[PDB]
């Protein structure tokens, strides 16, 4: 609802079709299509307008506008490629688990495998 | 021999103009709704529903 309202306000200064809006947990992203090829000034203006429109509702947003990739909590796309952060910690844990040292060794190997697949060997 | 008077020529050019490179940068183009896009025979490209 909030992003729909903000995009409605942003349409005041620019003509665009909202292709998709996605609300993925800790991130939101919307793709806006224009009748012209995107310029530097268009990107900067859209970013500033989104930030100011969110501020109009007292929402503090760092509105990042790109043409080629995004960076969200659970993945990021660069150059048409997808990357997943390999930041699973092995020798440190967020909180004490309710498992055994055997199961924690199994989880340690599982985390190592996931990190290796994501590029952290 | 270099004759100063004989070597004077009045070169003529345009006073000023602006040269452009990408003409289509001046054209903003949009598409109609794809559901209503038509083919050469004036009918919609896709009619399945």
């Amino acid at each position: 609802a909030l992003i729909k309202t903000v995009l409605s306000r942003i349409s005041n200064k620019y003509s665009f079709a909202t292709k998709i809006i996605r609300v993925d947990g800790d991130d939101n992203y919307a793709v806006l299509q224009f009748n012209t090829e995107v310029t530097k000034q268009m990107v900067q203006d859209v970013s500033n307008d989104v930030r100011e429109t969110y501020a109009r509702m007292n929402t503090k947003v760092k509105a990042l506008v790109s043409t080629v990739g995004i960076e969200i909590a659970k993945r990021y796309i660069a150059g048409g490629k997808i990357f997943f952060r390999a930041g699973i910690n092995l020798l440190n844990n967020e909180k004490k688990g309710q498992s055994t040292q055997w199961d924690q060794a199994a989880v340690l190997y599982s985390n190592y495998i996931v990190n290796r697949l994501r590029g952290f060997e | 021999q270099f004759d100063f008077r004989a070597s004077m020529h009045m070169l003529t050019s345009n006073l000023t103009f602006t040269v452009y490179s990408d003409l289509l940068a001046f054209v903003s183009a949009d598409t109609v709704e794809p559901i209503n896009a038509v083919a050469f025979d004036n009918m919609r490209i896709m009619n399945e529903l």
